[PDB]
């Protein structure tokens, strides 16, 4: 499922901002 | 009317915003105690005021590394922004200092936790539940973007939940008071509309496409664009195509489609009505827009609190000290913070 592609990816801590 | 609220709302802004406030505290009137959590330029500790004895959530910036980072107007843009503004669902700046090292912006602590935390547990939040919050974000943007202001960085891990059980939009790192377009490449990768990757140029638009993606997140526990890198984020949300979870009523999946527009000329927020067809959208019908600014709606989620200082509902962090250097560092760059 969708929900459980999300949980077995890398972003599902805390995104923190980009930059330049 | 909500005409005659902005205009005085505006007024009060202009006249903090023409002459800010500036050292009103230091280090030594504060215990630092634990930190609340942590960002790409700079660390938020929970703390006491040893005088009225209250507790506070002060924002470290080292100087040095927003110089590196390049984000010195960026910072000045959140301290001048945060004490000149004032609504409900805005984290409350009550002081603000700087020393040889650091930049201080001393806040309400918010004591139960973060958006991001609680919607992660839960997994997803009941529409009724998402629209409690989304709610209170639409008001929100309606009153930020009429002090020309545009946020530029909602996402729950900046949504703090109060004792109430309502919205504190904290960070305003991004923020901006812009009349006309604004090119800088910043926010966070999920979240960023097509504009702001495509180096297009943007507006207030690009608030209402990440109000979009939030309450897709909060509604199906995932958000409509994610990939184990950036750049593949990048790609789906340029390509335009979005699929929706089949629990998702009718009514959010044709809010969403409009919020999601890629095309900025159709995308809700951004037309003649401007707020108006986000506030009477199908999806808002049950939500009384006055209840919900007043309070006197009843929070489906009230977060526990063992008594004050608690900090249960934020995950632990490694801390750090706080070194100060006994010479200035940056004097010149921050000199009006
Ligand atoms: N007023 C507050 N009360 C309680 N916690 C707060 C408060 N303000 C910020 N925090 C917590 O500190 C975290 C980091 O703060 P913040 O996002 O403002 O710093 P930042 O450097 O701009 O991070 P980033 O840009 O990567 O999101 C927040 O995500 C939140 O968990
Ligand atoms: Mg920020």
């Amino acid at each position: 499922t969708t929900y459980a592609d999300f949980i077995a990816s890398g972003r599902t801590g805390r995104r923190n901002a980009i930059h330049d | 009317s909500v005409k005659e609220f902005l205009a005085k709302a505006k007024e009060d802004f202009l006249k903090k915003w023409e002459n800010p406030a500036q050292n009103t505290a230091h280090l030594d009137q504060f215990e630092r105690i634990k930190t609340l959590g942590t960002g790409s330029f700079g660390r938020v500790m929970l703390v006491k005021h040893m005088e009225t004895g209250n507790h506070y959530a002060m924002k470290i910036l080292d100087k040095q590394k927003v110089v590196k980072l390049k984000q010195i107007e960026h910072t000045l843009n959140e301290k001048r922004i945060l004490q000149a503004v004032n609504f409900p669902f805005l984290v409350k700046l009550e002081f603000s200092f700087k020393d040889n090292s650091n930049l201080y912006m001393v806040m309400e602590y918010a004591p139960g936790g973060e958006m991001f935390s609680h919607l992660r547990r839960i997994g997803r939040f009941s529409e009724p539940h998402a629209r409690f919050y989304a709610a209170q974000i639409v008001l929100t943007f309606e009153y930020l973007h009429s002090l020309d202001l545009i946020y530029r960085d909602l996402k729950p891990e900046n949504l703090m939940i109060d004792q109430q059980g309502y919205i504190q939009v904290t960070d305003f790192g991004f923020a901006k008071r812009v009349k006309g377009r604004t090119w800088t490449l910043c926010g966070t990768p999920e979240y960023l509309a097509p504009e702001i990757i495509l180096s297009k140029g943007y507006n207030k638009a690009v608030d209402w496409w990440a109000l979009g993606v939030l309450i897709y997140e909060m509604a199906a526990g995932y958000p409509p664009f994610f990939a184990d890198q950036p750049i593949q984020i990048y790609e789906k949300i340029v390509s335009g195509k979005v699929r929706f979870p089949s629990h998702f009523s009718s009514d959010l999946k044709d809010l969403l489609r409009n919020l999601l527009q890629v095309d900025l000329t159709k995308r809700f927020g951004n037309l003649k009505n401007g707020v108006n067809d986000i506030k009477n959208h199908k999806w808002f019908a049950t939500t009384d827009w006055i209840a919900i600014y007043q309070r006197k709606v009843e929070a489906p989620f009230i977060p526990k609190f063992k008594g004050p200082g608690d900090t249960s509902n934020f995950d632990d962090y490694e801390e750090e000290e706080i070194r100060v250097s006994i010479n200035e560092k940056c004097g010149k760059e921050f000199s009006e913070f």
